[PDB]
């Protein structure tokens, strides 16, 4: 029981270092490279 | 003409607190019945307020009539508080001189005027206004107007003097946001009765103006009456204002039925406020509730970017004496330099600048790993094809780019160079080929060729030059004539910068929440000395 | 509705009602089949009833 | 199976026995606030966390 | 094989929907029809969906 | 119990049939038919 | 500028912080004209927007 909920906040954060398909799986670096009217679009591939 | 003024005080900028005071409609949207939570530059709750003043002493042996220049910030707070309609409007600007447009927004004595000028303001912009009944008798507001280009007159009203004396009667709210060339006015009017300070209270502000003005408003200041009984030694009395400054924060805001705010949180203020916004509601049951952090917010920035300071050869590169045949393009690196790209705007301007993976205007404060620039000529109708994932004549056997490239395409015309007849340099491409080159690979060979896989020993059917020369005679179409091309191509590695943009950097500040930008990565958090190697 | 309002939503977005831009009438918008419907069956291959 | 006072831990005997067979994945809740700060070694699934 | 024309003419406009020109060269179709006409190099922008 | 966990299955299966916003339901079709460049936003609109 | 605003002032451009009184070595006209001759090629021909 500890073992499958350490393992489970494990794989969540993880996950914070896929892409989903966004440009980079890093935030910053989306914001950083890319203007609102575009990085927007990349931001929300990351959200979702 | 103007007024003018001697024995005066400078402001004394004593302060209040903006007690819930000021709230206004964020947006045009309509919204009924609803909790809305929003970040937008609101004023926050108990902020601090700047007080100015009028008043003559016992004599004018020493008198305030304060009208400095204020800055106006992202957007400003103004509360005028008063009895005799001293606070008669304000002048919204850059420089406030006739070197620069400046609104003029006058509640002048029958009809409010808004005019956006190169003004020759007066030194103390002000009205005179004869005290016993006059409702007017001259405006040192402005000498000149030089290039008026916008004005506005609202219909016409009344005003009354007031001259009573004692406590302040009248509040007066405003809130000033300058966006997308807009100024925003909103407004709102409380009946007061007060001695000093602004009363504490809720106060939302109706919009009441969206001005096309398209000014740079950077800095203002108030106009105001002067009185006199004998049209002479014009005195100051009577009146206070106070300015804040609008700041990024977020508030939840109650909506009416009738869509009208009504009760409002700003979520920075307590921990019961941070609460209220958390949980969405004005009300909470008894409980322990996790909070999101609205506590703090970055305000400092520190922008910290390797001190290179030579510019890049940009001059050299782009203004060659000749450029590459596009068959055998040119790669060049470009090191230990800044990419100011406004070098260029004297000079040359881009028929295209297109860039993939990084946008143009971000591209003035980053940094790079490495920047590669490719150099040719190829037809203006040709430049279509130098981008990923085309095909033709250029993309399939002359030069291709690769699907995930990351950089800038810039052409321009050059028909003035290379479609010169003064002995001028031939221009190639080459139109046969095998096959389809390689991104970013190159074939200089001119070997004849033939479409059965033979050699040729030419003259000989079926062989042909492979190269064939561009027709850029000055008598062409611009779809004939030349166009330089230079491909940028970039990487943004975990390795030393090597071209950075013009940013200014900044002291570090740490054991604070900042934003931060270190060649161009950039974030926010607190930064710390660290044991990390 | 407000003397410049045009439409009127719920708290789903759900375009309730409209004022007539001629009229100037507010006009309700329902939805084109409000509320459940549901069929009762016996199976088929055994009545069409 | 009852507490013993010649003991610090006022569980009984067995109930140390069950309180050492099992490991917590962070050794305890104080992952206190200072210790994440640490070297590049010191990095940690909980302070990612 | 539109490679026939690179040496007879350049296209100032190659756009392609649904189908991305360097896969063109390797797809097989079930049916094409080809529609011509002159414009102004100024209107050709307007031939798009 | 059968049928449940048949029809989970059948399900399954028949919602690779689904487009999801793609220009195909079918991936061949997609690969066959556009660009890297290009047919990375639909094979991530069928992958998502 | 910021999106939407203009600048029709017309005093002498520094490079430098500093003012200048031209003519004068570092200050400019920030104004310059399109050369808009019947003679000049489609990219610089006016467009009017
Ligand atoms: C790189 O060089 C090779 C060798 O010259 C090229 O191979 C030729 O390709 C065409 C078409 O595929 C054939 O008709 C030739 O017979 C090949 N040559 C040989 C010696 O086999 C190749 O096309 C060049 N380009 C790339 C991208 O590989
Ligand atoms: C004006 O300034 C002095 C300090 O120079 C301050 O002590 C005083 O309270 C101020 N008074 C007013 C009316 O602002
Ligand atoms: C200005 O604001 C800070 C915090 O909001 C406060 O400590 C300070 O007292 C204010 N100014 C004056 C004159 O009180
Ligand atoms: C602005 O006003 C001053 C004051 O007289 C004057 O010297 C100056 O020439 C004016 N501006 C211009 C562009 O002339
Ligand atoms: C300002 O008020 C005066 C006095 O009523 C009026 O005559 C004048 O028309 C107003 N301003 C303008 C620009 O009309
Ligand atoms: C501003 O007005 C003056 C006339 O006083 C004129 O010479 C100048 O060209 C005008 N500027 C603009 C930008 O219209
Ligand atoms: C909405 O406005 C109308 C008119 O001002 C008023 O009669 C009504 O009571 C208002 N409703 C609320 C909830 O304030
Ligand atoms: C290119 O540079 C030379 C010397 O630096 C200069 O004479 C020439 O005017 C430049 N050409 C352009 C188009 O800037
Ligand atoms: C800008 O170009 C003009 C010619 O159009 C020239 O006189 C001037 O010296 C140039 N200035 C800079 C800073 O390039
Ligand atoms: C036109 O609009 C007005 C006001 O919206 C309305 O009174 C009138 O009935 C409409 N139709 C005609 C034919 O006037
Ligand atoms: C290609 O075009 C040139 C004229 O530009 C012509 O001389 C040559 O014969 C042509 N060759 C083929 C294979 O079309």
């Amino acid at each position: 029981v500890v073992n499958q909920n350490a393992q489970a906040l494990n794989t969540l954060v993880k996950q914070l270092s896929s892409n989903f398909g966004a440009i980079s799986s890093v935030l910053n670096d989306i914001l950083s490279r890319l203007d609102k009217v575009e990085a927007e679009v990349q931001i929300d591939r990351l959200i979702t | 003409t103007c007024g003018t003024l001697s024995n005066k005080s400078p402001p004394n900028m004593t302060q209040f607190s903006s007690s819930r005071r000021g709230v206004y409609y964020p947006d045009d949207i309509f919204r009924s019945d609803v909790l809305h939570l929003t970040q937008d530059y609101f004023l926050p709750f108990n902020s601090n307020v700047t007080r100015y003043l009028s008043l003559n002493s016992d004599s004018d042996r020493i008198v305030r009539f304060d009208n400095p220049i204020i800055p106006f910030g992202d957007g400003v707070y103004f509360a005028a508080t008063e009895k005799s309609n001293v606070i008669r409007g304000w002048i919204f600007g850059s420089t406030l001189d006739n070197t620069s447009q400046s609104a003029i927004i006058m509640n002048n004595s029958t009809h409010i005027v808004i005019r956006v000028c190169n003004f020759q303001l007066c030194d103390d912009p002000m009205f005179a206004v004869s005290r016993p009944t006059g409702q007017h008798y001259k405006t040192w507001i402005y000498t000149n107007a030089r290039n008026c280009t916008y004005e506005y007159v609202s219909k016409s009203f009344q005003l009354d003097v007031s001259e009573k004396p004692g406590n302040f009667k009248h509040l007066r709210e405003f809130v000033f946001k300058n966006v997308d060339g807009f100024l925003h006015v909103y407004s709102g009017y409380e009946p007061i009765d007060v001695a000093r300070g602004l009363p504490s209270g809720f106060s939302v502000l109706k919009p009441i103006f969206k001005l096309p003005l398209g000014i740079n408003i950077t800095n203002f200041r108030v106009i105001m009456t002067m009185f006199s009984p004998t049209t002479s030694n014009w005195g100051a009395e009577a009146a206070a204002y106070f300015v804040g400054y609008l700041k990024p924060t977020t508030f939840m805001l109650k909506f009416d039925e009738n869509g009208t705010i009504t009760d409002a949180v700003d979520c920075s203020q307590d921990p019961l406020s941070e609460l209220k916004c958390t949980v969405k509601s004005f009300n909470v049951e008894k409980g322990i509730y996790q909070t999101s952090n609205f506590r703090v917010s970055p305000t400092k920035e520190v922008v910290r970017f390797p001190n290179i300071t030579n510019l890049c050869p940009f001059g050299e590169v782009f203004n060659a004496t000749t450029f590459p045949s596009v068959y055998a393009w040119e790669r060049t690196r470009i090191s230990d330099c800044v990419a100011d790209y406004s070098v260029l705007y004297n000079s040359t301007s881009f028929s295209t600048f297109k860039c993939y993976g990084v946008s143009p205007t971000k591209l003035n404060d980053l940094c790079f790993s490495s920047v590669y620039a490719d150099s040719f000529v190829v037809k203006g109708d040709d430049v279509r094809q130098i981008a990923p994932g085309q095909t033709g004549v250029i993309a399939d056997y002359n030069y291709k780019l690769p699907d995930d490239f990351t950089g800038c395409v810039i052409a321009w015309n050059t028909a003035n160079l290379d479609a010169t007849s003064t002995g001028n340099y031939n221009y190639y491409y080459r139109s046969l080929r095998h096959g389809k080159l390689k991104p970013f690979e190159r074939d200089i060979s001119n070997v004849p060729f033939s479409p059965e896989g033979k050699p040729c020993t030419p003259p000989a059917f079926n062989c042909y030059r492979p190269l064939n020369t561009y027709g850029f005679n000055p008598t062409v179409g611009i779809g004939y004539q030349p166009y330089r091309v230079v491909v940028l191509s970039f990487e943004l590695l975990n390795a030393p910068a090597t071209v950075c943009g013009p940013k200014l950097s900044t002291e570090l500040v740490k054991n604070q929440c900042v934003n931060f930008n270190f060649n161009g990565l950039t974030g926010t958090g607190v930064l710390t000395d660290s044991s990390k190697r | 509705f407000q003397p410049f309002q045009q439409f009127g939503r719920d708290v789903s977005d759900f375009t309730d009602s409209v004022r007539d831009p001629k009229t100037l009438e507010i006009l309700d918008i329902s939805p084109c089949s409000f509320g459940g419907v549901s069929v009762i069956t016996p199976g088929t291959n055994t009545s069409s009833e | 199976i009852l507490p013993d006072p010649s003991k610090p831990t006022k569980r009984s005997f067995i109930e140390d026995l069950l309180f050492n067979k099992v490991t917590l994945a962070d050794a305890g809740f104080m992952k206190q606030y200072g210790e994440c700060l640490g070297d590049i070694s010191a990095r940690d699934l909980i302070c990612a966390q």
